[PDB]
DNA sequence: GCAGATATCACTCAGCACGA
DNA sequence: TCGTGCTGAGTGATATCTGCTTTGGGTGGGTGGGTGGGTTGAGGCAAT
């Protein structure tokens, strides 16, 4: 019926592996490895990493819609759309079997109350004083923060 | 490609439509000398329009009554039944 | 690959005249 | 008195098509990028 996303009222973090754990079972932990955002470079990429820095930029509190709910005037039925990127595309005309089986072109309308919010921050990470190289500028890494 | 949807004989007689009137009209609808005849017009309709929504969502209330009638001046089935119902009171 | 503005073709419906 | 087959007419859906930039300016940014470009001069006001 509707997605499993919209009814979900928790968020699931993964705390990182902690190095005293890692030696104790005789392993090498790369996800609490501290590292600089010189040392982030594509490899690292869809990992989860550890990042050491000082911050420099935060933003205000959004709204970041994640399931958007219509309603169509004809059927009284509501429709459900998954957003998973940065963009997407409102629906117009009604999908629900009763608008296919009378073939009605009913009209999707965004209602805000039905829909699913979560909180979203953008922040900017710099390096440290003591990672950056002679002769080199420190860089900085965005940093997106969602849920709690 | 695809037909269109169209008021028919079938979707008529069908358990909503025809049966479904006979069954509950009159328990809904009620005239009331105390009450203005706009009041009454209003319930009339008010009954008979979401009875036509329920049933055919497709066209507007003016266009399903055009449609009811262009329909039963053609569909002989609608015919057969719609003198069958006024057989039984003639029977009662 | 994607949304929007535009024009093309095909299908089905209400009127009409005649014949039953 | 009347029933039905043929016709012109008009939408609906779908086919090709152009376009997919655009733009000068810092409340559009620099993780959008310089083969997309931006080249003053007078007058007012704080510091002294
Ligand atoms: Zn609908």
């Amino acid at each position: 019926l509707f997605p499993p996303n919209l009814t979900r009222r928790y968020f699931l973090y993964f705390k990182p592996l902690s190095q005293n754990c890692a030696r104790r079972y005789r392993k090498k932990a790369i996800s609490s490895k501290p590292l600089s955002v010189r040392q982030i470079k594509g490899d690292f990429l869809g990992q989860l990493i550890t990042v050491r820095g000082i911050i420099t930029r935060v933003s205000d509190v959004k709204p970041a819609v994640e399931v958007i709910a219509y309603t169509c005037d004809q059927c009284g039925y509501e429709v459900f759309q998954e957003v998973n990127s940065r963009t997407f595309t409102p629906l117009s005309e009604c999908t629900s079997e009763e608008c296919s089986q009378n073939q009605t072109k009913g009209q999707l309308f965004m209602s805000t109350r039905a829909s699913k919010f979560s909180a979203f921050q953008e922040c900017k990470i710099q390096e440290l004083s003591q990672q950056v190289p002679v002769g080199h500028i420190p860089r900085s890494l965005n940093i997106h923060v969602n849920g709690t | 490609r695809r037909p269109q949807v169209k008021l028919t004989a079938e979707k008529l007689l069908s358990d909503k439509g025809l049966p479904y009137v006979l069954k509950n009209a009159h328990k809904r609808i009620r005239i009331s000398s105390k009450k203005n005849s706009y009041d009454n017009l209003s319930n009339i309709i008010q009954f008979y329009q979401l009875w036509a929504h329920e049933l055919f969502p497709k066209a507007k209330f003016k266009d399903f009554m055009k449609i009811c009638q262009t329909v039963g001046k053609t569909d002989p089935v609608l015919r057969e039944y719609r003198v069958s119902l006024f057989r039984d009171e003639m029977g009662m």
